[PDB]
Formats: C-alpha cells, sequence, structure tokens
RNA sequence: AAGCUCGUAUCAGUUUUAUGAAUGUAAGAAUGAAGAGCUUUUAGUGGGCCAUUUUUGGUAAGC
RNA sequence: GGAAUACUGCCAGCUGGGACUGAGGACUGCGACGUAAGUCAAGGAUGCUGGCAUAAUGGUUAUAUGCCGCCCGUCUUGAAACACGGACCAAGGAGUCUAACGUCUAUGCGAGUGUUUGGGUGUAAAACCCAUACGCGUAAUGAAAGUGAACGUAGGUUGGGGCCUCGCAAGAGGUGCACAAUCGACCGAUCCUGAGGAUGGAUUUGAGUAAGAGCAUAGCUGUUGGGACCCGAAAG
RNA sequence: GAAAUUGUUGAAAGGGAAGGGCAUUUGAUCAGACA
C-alpha cells in the first residue's frame, strides 16, 4: 500500500545516565531525579533524551520497513482476520507456535494472500 | 439536480464585477501617489525659484523593528514593546505619529530601530509577510475576498486598498493595522552594516531613529 | 483631579446642542498633537544668516 | 467547560450524545443550558420536588406549557391538589411518577422531549434549591 | 495550502491586483516627466556658499 | 480545582492632556488583550548573594 | 551656454548560475491566456532516463579520526566548595492495614434511607428473601422548665439563565428557575402595654420557618490515633 | 545454571587515564525485496 518515505528521527537507543559505567545500573531509560544533574538539566556533551519532538510521523508510525503494520498471530482463525487488509497489515507467528503448526499458518496466509513477517521460523530441513 | 452551472455563472459575474471595482480603485490610487510625490518636488522648485524654503509636511507613519533579545530590559519599556506588538526580536508594525506614540518611542529608543517608510517598503512587506487577525489565526492573504470578509466593514476591500489606509494615514487606520499580525522579519541578508548593533544609529549603531535608511534596512530584512 | 471632566462634559453638552442645531460633522474627541504640516515660508527681508563657533 | 461527562451511565451518555448534536445545529439557546445542566454533578443537580412544579404552574400566563427539569423529580406531601401538565425529567421518583399520572397528566423522559420541543418551544427549566443545603 | 509570494510568480501577482496588467503594459515606473525652467533666486544661491 | 454570572468594554509595571503640593486622580485621549468578576477549598512557599541608579551620612583609604 | 555622469531612490524591467525543500492526494476555490472551445507556472512534483537488485542502501557493532564532554548520590548555603555514602554482582529491601471523623466524585433510592444483630433459605462461609426495632435525616430555640415556624397566590422591591407575544431584524414588553442584595410575616428566649400577663408596639439572638434533601454503598483523597514510610538513640 | 569474577581461543585498540555525545571512514556482522 502507498505509504511516505519512514523518518526515523532517532534511530539510536536512549540509554540510561551511567549504564555503560556501572553493571548494576540496567540499560533502560529512566530519567535522573536530581536537582544537581547534568544530565536533567540538559548540558551541552550529555546524551539526549527522549521527549515528544521525537514522535515518529502518524502516517508512518508502527509500520515496517514495506509499509506493513506487524499483527501477531497464533492460529488460522486469528489470521483469517487479516483477510481483508493484506496491504495494511503483515503476519508475526507467535514465538511458542510449534514446529506442526507454522507450516499450517504459512500455508494458509500464502492462499488467502496475507505476507507473513518471519518465514523460517522452525524451518530447518 | 438544477443550480450546477447557474449559480456558478452568476458568481463568476459578480467576481467579475467586484474584479473590476478594485481595478479602477487601484489606479485611482497609483494616480494618487505619483500626483502628491509630483507636488512635494513642484513646490520644493518653487521655493527655491521664489528664494524661498519648503518645508515637508512631517513624516505620520513609522516602522519599528525590534533590535534586542526578550532579556535584560527594564519593565519600564518592556511593557512598552507588548503593547507595540514587538513581543519577540525582528517582529515589525506601524505605528501612527502623534505626540502619545512618539514618547513611547523615545522610551524604547535603545531597543529598536524605527524610521520612516516609503510606499515600495509597505508593497513589499505586505505582499510577502501579509498576514491578518481573523478572530485569531494568523491568515495568510492571498486572495481579495479574504480582506473583504473582515474589513468590507471599513470600506477596505482588497490588499492595495489596505496598503493605501497604512502609508496615507487613513480613518481607518487603526484596524488595518490591527488586522494586519506583527510582520516576522528575518535578520538583514547584508548584515546590519554596523560592528556594534547598541549605539545610536548617528554613533555607528543601529538602534533609534534613521529616518529613511529604514527602506534599505526592512528590505533586506524582508 | 477630575476638574477637566465635568467642565469638558458640559461643553460635550454644548456641541450636542450644536450637533443636533447644524448638517454635522461632530467630533467631540480629543485628537493627540498631530505632525506639522507643510509650508512655504518665505526669505525675502528675513534673510538666511550664518553663524558658527567663531568663536 | 467538560468535553465527557464523569457519569459511566451508557443512557446518560446517550441523552449528552443527542443534545450535542440539538445545541451545535439548532442554536437555540434552550439546548445549550440542557446539555450545560447535564455535564453537572449530583451535588450541583438538586432535586426539584414536585411542590415547585406545581408553584410554576400558579404562575400568571404558564398554565399549558411543558415543565423540564434536568436533576430528578421528587414526591411531596404538604401538597394536595396537582395540575394537568407534562413533565420532563432523568429519574421521576416512584411517588412522584404516582402523583403526576393520577393529576391526569403525563411523565416524560428527556429525549421524548427532545422530539416534542427539538427548538426546546413551550418549556419551562426548573433548577432546585442549591444554597439551601450544605 | 502553501503561500505563493506575489513580487516573484506573476500569476498570483495578477491575482491579487487587476491593475498590475495596466501597470505593467503602459510600464508606470520607469514614467518620464516633461522639464521646466524654474531657475533657483540670488539669495538661495548666495548663501549656499 | 469547583460552582454561578457576564465573554466583556472587565482592564493594563505604558504614553498624552488636564488637574497637583516623580509620584497622586480623571478622560467622550493613544496603544495593546477576548483568560472577567464573585463564592467554595487545596498543595507548595515564608532565605537571600551580586550588580546598576537615586539619596543621607562618613575618611589617609575603603565605606 | 549645452551636455554627460556619480551618488541616492523606484520599476507590478528583463535575463542567467548555485543551494536546501516537494508536505497534500478523485472535483470544488481565486485567477491568467485564448475569438471561443480549451490550456496554464492559478488552492504544496511531475515527466523522461540509467546502474544495481545484493551486503550495493541502511542498521547494529569494534576501532580510527575532528570537535565537544568534571563523579554519581546526599546534606548544607545566596553560592561554589568541603563533609558524608558509594570494591563489584545477584536476590531481598521502605506511605501499608485499620479505626474515627471530613472534602470532592460516581452509583441506588429518595422525605426518606440503611438486608447481612439476627431469622428463613441455600446447589452451603457464596447467593436469594425478611418480621420487629434501631441509626442518621425530616424542627428548632432556651441554662432548664417550657414553647414551637403561612395575614398574604409563602411576601414586596431590586437583578436574573430560559420561555412566551409582537417584531422580514435590531429591539420592546410579559413571565420570571437556581441564586445574590435590601425592606417584611411566623417559632424561640428577651420589656412596655394592665386583658392577672391580655391586643398591639421595637430590636437582639439561629449554621431557624419561608413549600423539604438526605440516607446508604463505592472511588480518588485529607486530618487524627494506632509499630504507622523504612533503619538508628542517652534506657526504666 | 544468570551476573559479579576467571581461563582458553579469534578480532581490535593502547606514548602520563578510561568509559560518554554528534558525524564518518575502516574492519566485523546483519534485515528485507525477487512471489
Amino acid at each position: 500500500l502507498p505509504h511516505p518515505k519512514i523518518v526515523k528521527k532517532h534511530t539510536k537507543k536512549f540509554k540510561r545516565h551511567h549504564s555503560d559505567r556501572y553493571h548494576r545500573v540496567a540499560e533502560n531509560w529512566r530519567k535522573q531525579k536530581g536537582i544537581d544533574s547534568v544530565v536533567r538539566r540538559r548540558f551541552r556533551g550529555n546524551i539526549s533524551q527522549p521527549k515528544i519532538g521525537y514522535g515518529s510521523n502518524k502516517k508512518t508510525k508502527f509500520l515496517s520497513p514495506s509499509g506493513h503494520k506487524t499483527f501477531l498471530v497464533a492460529n488460522v482463525k486469528d489470521l483469517e482476520t487479516l483477510t481483508m487488509h493484506t496491504k495494511t497489515y503483515a503476519a508475526e507467528i507467535a514465538h511458542n507456535i510449534s514446529a506442526k503448526n507454522r507450516v499450517v499458518i504459512l500455508a494458509r496466509a500464502k492462499a488467502l494472500g496475507i505476507k507473513v513477517t518471519n518465514p523460517k521460523g522452525r524451518l530447518a530441513l | 439536480a438544477e443550480q450546477v452551472a447557474a449559480e456558478r455563472a452568476a458568481r463568476k459575474a459578480a467576481n467579475k464585477e467586484k474584479r473590476a471595482i478594485i481595478l479602477e480603485r487601484n489606479a485611482a490610487y497609483q494616480k494618487e501617489y505619483e500626483t502628491a510625490e509630483r507636488n512635494i518636488i513642484q513646490a520644493k522648485r518653487d521655493a527655491k525659484a521664489a528664494g524661498s524654503y519648503y518645508v515637508e509636511a512631517q513624516h505620520k507613519l513609522v516602522f519599528v523593528v525590534r533590535i534586542k533579545g526578550i532579556n535584560k530590559i527594564p519593565p519600564k519599556p518592556r511593557k512598552v514593546l507588548q503593547l507595540l506588538r514587538l513581543t519577540r526580536i525582528n517582529s515589525g508594525t506601524f505605528v501612527k505619529v502623534t505626540k502619545a506614540t512618539l514618547e513611547l518611542l523615545k522610551l524604547i529608543e535603545p531597543y529598536v530601530a524605527y524610521g520612516y517608510p516609503s510606499y515600495s517598503t509597505i508593497r513589499q512587506l505586505v505582499y510577502k509577510r501579509g498576514f491578518g487577525k481573523i478572530n485569531k489565526q494568523r491568515v495568510p492573504l492571498s486572495d481579495n475576498a479574504i480582506i473583504e470578509a473582515n474589513l468590507g466593514k471599513y470600506g477596505i476591500l482588497s490588499i492595495d486598498d489596505l496598503i493605501h489606509e497604512i502609508i496615507t494615514v487613513g480613518p481607518h487606520f487603526k484596524q488595518a493595522n490591527n488586522f494586519l499580525w506583527p510582520f516576522k522579519l528575518s535578520n538583514p541578508s547584508g548584515g546590519w552594516g554596523v560592528p556594534r548593533k547598541f549605539k545610536h544609529f548617528i554613533q555607528g549603531g543601529s538602534f533609534g531613529n534613521r529616518e529613511e535608511f529604514i527602506n534599505k534596512l526592512v528590505k533586506s530584512m524582508n | 483631579c477630575r476638574q477637566e471632566f465635568l467642565e469638558r462634559v458640559k461643553a460635550n453638552a454644548a456641541k450636542r446642542a450644536e450637533a443636533k442645531a447644524q448638517g454635522v460633522a461632530v467630533q467631540l474627541k480629543r485628537q493627540p498633537a498631530q505632525p506639522r504640516e507643510s509650508r512655504i515660508v518665505s526669505t525675502e527681508g528675513n534673510v538666511p544668516q550664518t553663524l558658527a563657533p567663531v568663536p | 467547560h467538560r468535553t465527557a461527562p464523569k457519569s459511566d451511565n451508557v443512557y446518560l451518555k446517550l441523552l449528552v450524545k443527542l443534545y450535542t448534536f440539538l445545541a451545535r445545529r439548532t442554536d437555540a439557546p434552550f439546548n445549550k443550558v440542557v446539555l450545560k445542566a447535564l455535564f453537572l454533578s449530583k451535588i450541583n443537580r438538586p432535586p426539584v420536588s414536585v411542590s415547585r412544579i406545581a408553584r410554576a404552574l400558579k404562575q400568571e400566563g404558564a398554565a399549558n406549557k411543558t415543565v423540564v427539569v434536568v436533576g430528578t423529580v421528587t414526591d411531596d406531601a404538604r401538597i394536595f391538589e396537582f395540575p394537568k401538565t407534562t413533565v420532563a425529567a432523568l429519574r421521576f421518583t416512584a411517588g412522584a411518577r404516582a402523583k403526576i399520572v393520577k393529576a391526569g397528566g403525563e411523565c416524560i423522559t428527556l429525549d421524548q422531549l427532545a422530539v416534542r420541543a427539538p427548538k426546546g418551544q413551550n418549556t419551562l427549566i426548573l433548577r432546585g434549591p442549591r444554597n439551601s443545603r450544605e | 495550502v502553501l503561500k505563493k509570494n506575489p513580487l516573484k510568480n506573476k500569476q498570483v501577482l495578477l491575482r491579487l491586483n487587476p491593475y498590475a496588467k495596466v501597470f505593467a503594459a503602459e510600464k508606470l515606473g520607469s514614467k518620464k516627466a516633461e522639464k521646466t525652467g524654474t531657475k533657483p533666486a540670488a539669495v538661495f544661491t548666495e548663501t549656499l556658499k
């Protein structure tokens, strides 16, 4: 489906301050609550923070590079929901679905023309 | 259904009629400006021929451009700049010259560069940086119907009628000027000329009255 | 303090009666001091005499 | 000023939905006051007794008017004779419903009123005593 | 949807101000004027020097 | 934050004119603004350091 | 004497080069040209053409290079600074529950309201029914004894969302809800009038009557008491 | 059968600090579209 070119604004990950220094501090983002932090007062040369200016374009939000919204699917009955919306959404076979059932979902999605984002998942020969 | 082309054609006839009225008004304004400046020239020549001196009619219109930032300003002038709608730096407005307005200018001299505008500058300001306050909502001009819809109450019906009310400071100057959203000018194209901006224009700076060189200044800012 | 207001309202009462008793362009509002109009000033007797810091 | 009511009642949401349509379209100052009154709280809409409606019909040149209450209509024991009119409200207390029907008149909803008076014609809006309570 | 400036883009210049056609036709900015012979008097010349 | 009014002519760290012994009033002066008033109640807050301009005292000089 | 030109200012004068940008998505509008049909640079980019079709985009990543970049937390104060905590990792680890009273909101019923002390019943700590009372409210005032809220269409005047009649509209008038101010009628205790305490006279009191508004449950939450945000004290 | 912490193997860097941000080269590695 016709979509605009995707502009991300911030490709990088917003890592927590001193997450790379200490091992006990996770890389998962937290705001520096302290009043004397040079990160909170956004000094020159300090890490960039998540703020609403970095918001992605609404017409190209949640879209994979192919211009498709990813949609998790467990089985045939849930895949059959995207019959009408083939160029908007693309199927994502859930991680816990067995190798026996993935071949069922892939064949059925080929028949209805619904795109699967992850083939080759549990498809060893 | 009917009305598909009938009301359309009648509307087009009304458009043509309204346009023709604007045309003859513009021709009348053009001839007015031309004969006015010719009268100033000829009266000057006649004064020299008589061995006399002709003073010009004192200017009744200034354009004021903010020169300084928002900070380290005393409140006495800081209130004045809000009253002349000079909210940010390089924002410009037209001011009618009275005794009441001239002292307002004297309070804010270190913070603005003002002078007397020509027709050419006002024409270029309104054509390029022309924006209207329609209930709020800084509307771009682009169409004469947009001017007439708001200011048809005060006669004005096109873009040049509005310019006419600005330069020939008229009975409805307040409404045309306040209708015009304060002009948002870029920094001057050729630079400011001076090394230090915050000296008086007479002593190698930018601020204060420059009287005629505001035309050179604002046309580069535009 | 408001010594001028009552007097100018009395003047407004005089100029409203004058408004009704004439084909009128009213103008009861005070207009601030205007820019000076153009005039041809003649130098026939009154010659433009020079000066300088001589001193 | 309020966008969506604090109420979780789906039927009150439907009446709000109905009067948002009528208040923006019909440009009559009836619907704007009615739709304003539905956004109010419980303490801000005190109940209108059947006694106050009785007063509003004793009112001069206000006999055959359709009375509108946007709160709830409550029963009263102090009155003995009640006129024959149509009362529109959200809820009627079982006693007041009985009293209005026994007198001969009708007790209608607010959407029923919206069909009968879309521009809010021949109507009268009563609100209950506020600063009387603390 | 977008602000077309007059001065450049002559089409929107003609959208506003229908006189622009006539102004351009007669030239009306490069308009010549008739000359007179009103010579300055002796007083003005002597006081200039 | 909540309710009730008017969304206005309710006004403004501003100028003018007039009234007065850099401050005082009024305006059917200017310019600017659509965030106005009235109840009800609910957090936090109750230090100062530096500099400029007036002004009174000071002295080797600072002050 | 007759010219040129500089400087200054205007042209809705013409003609090149360079950069960044292309947002929107059937049609509406304003225009221009055209004898008209039609066209257009006029309500935001289309037309043509080529290489690749994978590591060539790009990403992640280790490093190199140019430029930037104090060590966090706490606690002080007007500041900075000291000072105090911090060898590293995992897991644990601090505004919780309840009682009482209160605001706001939601919900049920409404001059009433609350089943769950109990009883009946039950597919059994669930759910579903309920007699008698009780609680708070529907009446207050006074120290108590005691007395106890309509002269009027529940009152006059001043405003007042709405609605109604006229208005081709603006506007005028009638009606006036809630509510706000002021002058009154009744209840209560408070003195003259002398009918013993009568008819009438004037205020003071009240979180009064003046045609009720509350009761109950739930949620956010506040105050106070509990170990009461978590760890620590010179002990009797 | 995590991390701290250590060994081996492979890559890389290292003239009185290191880790961090913007941008790119280089080396490593990876995603679709061509169903």
